[PDB]
């Protein structure tokens, strides 16, 4: 859930950075 | 079609590390995708495989607890991103924990879960043109 949680947030991340 | 690209990205994450296994266009920038969304977060990775130990046993339950919460509050495509890469790390250290049968497991599960959890989304939503739409360079 660790790992889970933080491909969560550079996915959404990722996401940001490309808007 | 869903099952195609999951290969065709296992297949090209596995080939580009030494190991064969087993239009065309959205392929292309799902690679360049996952490629760049790879080394975007590198360090980030790093610590990701020091804490998936893998045995056969746990794998489909590694990989569903993990899907599940990535997706548990919605889908966008950074998200869906990061899932396939993810498979490509599973299906990584299978044929460097020599299990290298996972890997087609493991394919199914990326394929299952696209085709009854993901589909709706990306078509509610542009279908895959729309993705490479997005990321183009």
């Amino acid at each position: 859930i660790x790992i889970a949680q933080x491909l969560r947030x550079i996915g959404d991340x990722f996401n940001x950075y490309y808007a | 079609d869903n099952r195609e690209i999951v290969m065709k990205y296992i297949h090209y994450k596995l080939s580009q590390r030494g190991y064969e296994w087993d239009s065309e266009v959205v392929h292309l920038t799902l690679r360049q995708a996952g490629d760049d969304f790879s080394r975007r977060y590198r360090r980030d990775f790093a610590e990701m495989s020091s804490q998936l130990h893998l045995t056969p046993f746990t794998a489909r339950g590694r990989f569903a607890t993990v899907v599940e919460e990535l997706f548990r509050d919605g889908v966008n495509w950074g998200r869906i991103v990061a899932f396939f890469e993810f498979g490509g790390v599973m299906c990584v250290e299978s044929v460097n924990r020599e299990m290298s049968p996972l890997v087609d497991n493991i394919a199914l599960w990326m394929t299952e879960y696209l085709n009854r959890h993901l589909h709706t989304w990306i078509q509610d939503n542009g279908g895959w043109d729309a993705f490479v739409e997005l990321y183009g360079p």
